């Protein structure tokens, strides 16, 4: 009971040192703390050298004393996995945070493992149809690929990752795992409630018919919980890939938060800071996590990860390291969003391994490379269009600017998850309709229509449907003069008659503030504790 | 010198005691003659080893909790940040010039806490809950921790209730849900507090008209602000009557940086009393960009490594764990809410800064205040194209939702055709309709300070502007025409719009009729 039970040596924020009098725990082992108000587990990060381990707290350390008994569990953080975890919300350490009872665990897997070996890799490229025009054309996603959405705080990474849950994750017949790493709690509850009303999450005795399991480590958590909850989300997704052997959809919101939470911790682990104040181990911490999110020869994981860029800076140490880990990078820009184009995808900064003539066909490939050639030559003109205007352009170059403003608006589309605040209903556009639509604007079949006919429309049938509505309303602007439903007698009571139908509200005038409130007696003096732990007023010297 | 070699020095290996017993009969006489030069030994109390930079290193304190209120013998509070093996480093909530090496540090036994309750309503406190308004101590109150964890996913619901700001540009275009966070971001001198003051004055007008459960109890937190501005604000709240529902937490620019770092958590804990008891809170963190500068000071003086803008790296968690406590609670937790309005000061319109982009990725929307619209007299200078409120949308006033869908629409085209006509030489006369309706609606949306408008008198004024009834007035008398619309129209039509919530077709006809007998000043 004494040995293999260490005591808290020192507490520095999220970092706890525990001294074990004998039999130190291994690195990555989890350690329970006895006598804390909540369950505080500590993952061993380092052996410090004098029978001391340095640990990372997965909860808050406010309330830790430097003698507190710490029990080693002999294993890493082990979370429940299986088909019984579906329809549940877990935290970093596998506890259910949805009040639906204990989790029916098929197995209890530790969240730490190595990547699949080089012999385990699968090299197969089939396309993932998302129904998004700019995605399916320019940077098409892979059905077992790693997908990164790169964003700069408000450009639309969460709306885009919520549309991919709407479009892809229902036609895809496998399981989904949503790892929420350091995001808003409201979004988590909103996504939890929009899956129950969609039947993706079923509550009660029908829980086994759920298709999504949620792991949430949101931005109110301490930096130890947000640095490890991505590993809890992989472990649930890796059980469905390795043991169950099926195709998993893994959605990680704000993958950069895992890097940021290790950077809040690395300062306190006594490490010299790397470039931009990041932890020196930035590429291998992210590397050891991302190399687990793959498709093996036994199962598949299609991973979509929202990546937040810190100060709209794509050359920052944490976005720049993530770019090498992804098969398809959808870079969302702020200047594209300020032109009203949603999704705010940079067409000349988004890239897919999938965009190869052999992989997607030569008709699809030549449209995407022709769309990018027009948008790049238009970007080369914008220094002169700003200064000299379009009057000084050659008319070969005016046809470039006219076509590129058309395809810039045509890459945007309304989302079925964005209609709750935009009003425009969302359009799923098939892949054959984006290749057909953008090829017509490149050859010149739609130079007749104006620019705003292409803005927020599904396919090229709807540009022509909107060019008429725009044309039709350039004639009709009036003729609402008389013959109304708004005259005196027809449907309308008296105005003073309507006032009596108002139900009067009784205002209780007393504010209801002292209903159940207990008021503790604040003393006239600062009450402190003396050397014997007794509640004593503050003595009189200084 | 391995550890296997030093624990051999536990067991005795001398077999010769000719000076173990020699000094044992001379040690206690030697210690006794130096007793007035010994400070008394310290185990459960603390003694200051070193003080400086607003951080004290305290010997002793064997049983302090991490993050606990410690009290120096000078009467100053501290918080035990890092417990180390040899000392405990505390951060001093006050002036470190009154702490000396050798001073006793006492334990309060409680993690850092502020008085919360009904008796803190009406008062001006500091960043630690001690009242600075001079009218006594805080009675009818109890202590609660300032670092409470935010409610989780299952303890929340979506925002439904509409929490009227009283600002015309806000409640029409970026409406605020009742458990929502909304960033007020803009440059210096752009009416940042003006939007947050008009939200607080407006709840005083509405609390006396709602039945005791829809009342909003505001909390204003000032971090890094001058004391005179804070004192001029308590005078404004006292004379408008808004101080009855408002708590005023103040950590001014002369205060210590740990008092300014803690003041939004102190004020959030006081506003969490109303969230956790089924009432509704409103909190304003005025210059949360000044709270990050105070936390940057404490992290650099603790020699923590600089960051992107020399910020600690955990400066996101500084604001994220703060603003996550502004939630709309579920029905089993009482149904209470807390609405946050953080304020971020922006340098020269650059919203791609570190602290600006952090709070944008925390909060639910933004209220962008443009410094070029503020210089043109368009006040509140709401950047309509960039200001977002999607959580508060589909939670707003139902009658305002009918009339402001076209207001955002006719302003979306107005920014399109003002971008197309940067100079006047080309006149299309179909876009001059948009230039005459867009300049009409901009003059409708600007309002003057410290006079928030009820939502039923604000729906009618946009009803009178998105539709006809104001194309007579050129652009100048529209502010005079709006008060001509509001005063001359029968005030019994404002009671129907308020009680029904929306514009019924019985009222749509009557309000088209009452808007034709308005004496417009532009004739
Ligand atoms: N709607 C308005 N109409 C007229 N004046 C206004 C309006 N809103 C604010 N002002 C005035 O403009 C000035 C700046 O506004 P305010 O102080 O609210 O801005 P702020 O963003 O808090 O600026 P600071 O960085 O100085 O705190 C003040 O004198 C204020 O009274
Ligand atoms: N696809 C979209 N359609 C319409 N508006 C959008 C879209 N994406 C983002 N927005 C707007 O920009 C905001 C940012 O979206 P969100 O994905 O939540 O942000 P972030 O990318 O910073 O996580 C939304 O609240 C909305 O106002
Ligand atoms: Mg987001
Ligand atoms: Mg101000």
């Amino acid at each position: 009971p004494a040995i293999d039970a260490g005591y808290v040596s020192q507490v520095i924020g999220p970092v706890v040192d525990v001294r074990f009098d004998g039999e130190l725990p291994s690195i990555l082992s989890s350690l329970e703390v006895e006598g804390h108000s909540v369950r505080l587990v500590l993952e061993v990060a380092q052996h410090m050298g004098d029978n001391t381990v340095r640990c990372i707290a997965m909860d808050s350390t406010d309330g830790l004393v430097r003698g507190q008994k710490v029990v080693d569990t002999g294993s890493p953080i082990k979370v429940p996995v299986g088909r019984g975890t579906l329809g549940r919300i877990m935290n970093v350490i596998g506890e259910p945070v949805d009040e639906q009872g204990p989790i029916d665990a098929a197995d209890i897997w530790s969240i730490h493992r190595e990547a699949p070996e080089f012999t385990e890799q699968s090299t197969e490229q089939e396309i993932l149809v998302t129904g998004i025009k700019v995605v399916d054309l320019l940077a098409p996603y892979q059905r077992g690929g790693k997908i990164g959405l790169f964003g700069g705080a408000g450009v639309g990474k969460t709306v885009l990752i919520m549309e991919l849950i709407n479009n892809v994750a229902k036609a895809h017949g496998g399981f989904s795992v949503f790892a929420g790493v350091g995001e808003r709690t409201r979004e988590g509850n909103d996504l939890y409630r929009e899956m129950i009303e969609s039947g993706v999450i079923k509550l009660g005795a029908e829980r086994g018919n759920s298709k999504c399991t949620l792991v949430y480590g949101q931005m109110n958590e301490p930096p130890g919980a947000r640095a490890r909850v991505a590993l809890t989300g992989l472990t649930v997704a890796e059980y469905f890939r390795d043991i169950e052997g099926q195709d998993v959809l893994l959605f990680v919101d704000n993958i950069f938060r895992f890097t940021q939470a290790n950077s809040e911790v690395s300062a306190l682990l006594g490490r010299i800071p790397s470039a931009v104040g990041y932890q020196p181990t930035l590429a291998t911490d992210l590397g050891g996590l991302q190399e687990r999110i793959t498709t093996t020869t036994k199962g598949s994981i299609t991973s979509v990860q929202a990546v937040y860029v810190p100060a709209d800076d794509l050359t920052d140490p944490a976005p720049a390291t993530t770019f090498a880990h992804l098969d398809a990078t959808t870079v969302l820009s702020r200047s594209i969003a300020e032109l009203g184009i949603y999704p705010a995808v940079d067409p000349l900064d988004s890239t897919s391994r999938m965009l190869n003539p052999n992989v997607i066909g030569a008709e699809h490939y030549n449209v995407a490379r022709g769309v990018q050639k027009v948008l790049q030559d238009y970007k080369n003109l914008q220094d002169i269009i700003a200064i000299l205007g379009m009057d000084e352009l050659s008319e070969e170059d005016k046809l470039t600017v006219a076509r590129a403003r058309k395809i810039q608006r045509f890459l945007s589309q309304p989302f079925q998850v964005a209609e709750v605040f935009t009003g425009t209903p969302g359009k799923y556009v098939d892949l054959a309709d984006t290749i057909s639509g953008f090829q017509g604007v490149l050859t010149g079949k739609y130079d007749d229509l104006p620019e705003m006919a292409f803005y927020m429309v599904g396919d090229i049938k709807e540009v022509k449907e909107k060019a008429d509505k725009m044309a039709k309303d350039i004639a009709s602007r009036k003729e609402a003069d008389n013959k109304k439903v708004s005259e005196e007698l027809k449907d309308i009571p008296s105005l003073d008659k309507l006032v009596s139908e108002i139900k009067e509200v009784v205002i209780e005038e007393d504010d209801g503030l002292e209903e159940d409130f207990k008021a503790e007696a604040l003393s006239s003096e600062t009450v402190v504790l003396n050397e014997e732990g007794k509640s004593v007023p503050l003595p009189k010297k200084n | 010198a391995d550890a296997k070699a030093l624990d051999e020095l536990r067991k005795p290996k001398f077999s010769s005691k000719y000076l173990i017993q020699h000094v044992s009969q001379k040690l206690i006489p030697a210690v006794k003659e130096w007793e007035k030069s010994y400070q008394p030994p310290v185990i459960h109390l603390g003694r200051v080893l070193s003080v400086g930079d607003g951080i004290a290193r305290v010997y002793g304190l064997k049983s302090v909790q991490a993050g606990e209120l410690v009290c120096f013998d000078s009467g100053v509070k501290g918080m035990a940040l890092n417990l180390q093996a040899d000392h405990v480093g505390v951060v001093v909530f006050g002036n470190d010039s009154v702490i000396h090496q050798g001073d006793l540090v006492y334990r309060t036994g409680q993690i850092v806490n502020v008085p919360i309750g009904p008796g803190t309503l009406g008062r001006v406190t500091d960043g630690l809950g001690q009242p600075i308004d001079g009218k006594g101590p805080l009675t009818n109150v109890r202590s609660s921790l300032v670092e409470v964890k935010a409610p989780g996913i299952i303890a929340r619901q979506s925002v439904r209730e509409p929490l009227f700001t009283g600002v015309k540009a806000v409640d029409a275009l970026v409406p605020i849900g009742r458990g929502q966070r909304e960033l007020i971001i803009g440059d210096r001198q752009t009416g940042k507090t003006a939007v947050a003051i008009d939200a607080i004055i407006h709840q005083k007008n509405c609390n006396e008209q709602v039945p005791k459960a829809q009342r909003v109890y505001c909390v204003y937190v000032a971090v890094g602000q001058k004391r005179s501005t804070v004192a001029q604000l308590v005078k404004l709240f006292t004379q408008t009557g808004a101080m009855r529902y408002t708590i005023m937490v103040s950590a001014t620019a002369s205060d210590a940086a740990p008092l300014q770092f803690l003041a939004p958590y102190s004020g959030c804990a006081m506003a969490e009393y109303f969230r956790d008891t089924g009432k509704h809170g409103l909190i304003i963190y005025d210059d949360l960009s000044k709270q990050s500068v105070a936390y940057r000071q404490m992290s650099l003086l603790l020699r923590r490594p600089p960051g992107r803008e020399a910020f600690p790296g955990d400066v996101f968690y500084l604001h994220s764990r703060l603003l996550e406590r502004a939630a709309k609670l579920s029905k089993e937790l009482g149904g209470g809410s807390l609405t946050a309005f953080p304020v971020i000061e922006t340098q020269a319109g650059d919203v791609s800064a570190y602290i600006a982009t952090n709070v944008i990725s925390i909060t639910d929307g933004q209220i962008f205040l443009e410094t070029e619209l503020f210089y043109k007299g368009i006040r509140p200078a709401l950047n309509v194209g960039l200001s977002v409120s999607r959580v508060g949308s589909a939670a707003q006033f139902p009658g305002m939702k009918q009339v402001a869908g076209t207001l955002k629409l006719e302003l979306a085209q107005y920014r399109e055709v003002a971008a197309f006509a940067q100079f006047g030489s080309d006149l299309d006369a179909a876009t001059q309709y948009v230039l005459e309706r867009g300049a009409r609606l901009t003059e409708m949306l600007k309002q003057k300070q410290f006079a928030p408008i009820p939502i039923e008198r604000q729906t009618v004024a946009v009803y009178a502007a998105t539709k006809g009834f104001l194309d007579k007035v050129r652009v100048q008398d529209i502010v005079a025409a709006e008060e001509a619309v509001i005063s001359q129209v029968n005030p019994a039509v404002f009671k129907i719009l308020k009680a029904n919530g929306k514009i019924t077709p019985a009222l749509d006809a009557h309000l088209k009729a009452e808007l034709r007998k308005v004496k417009l000043p532009g004739a």
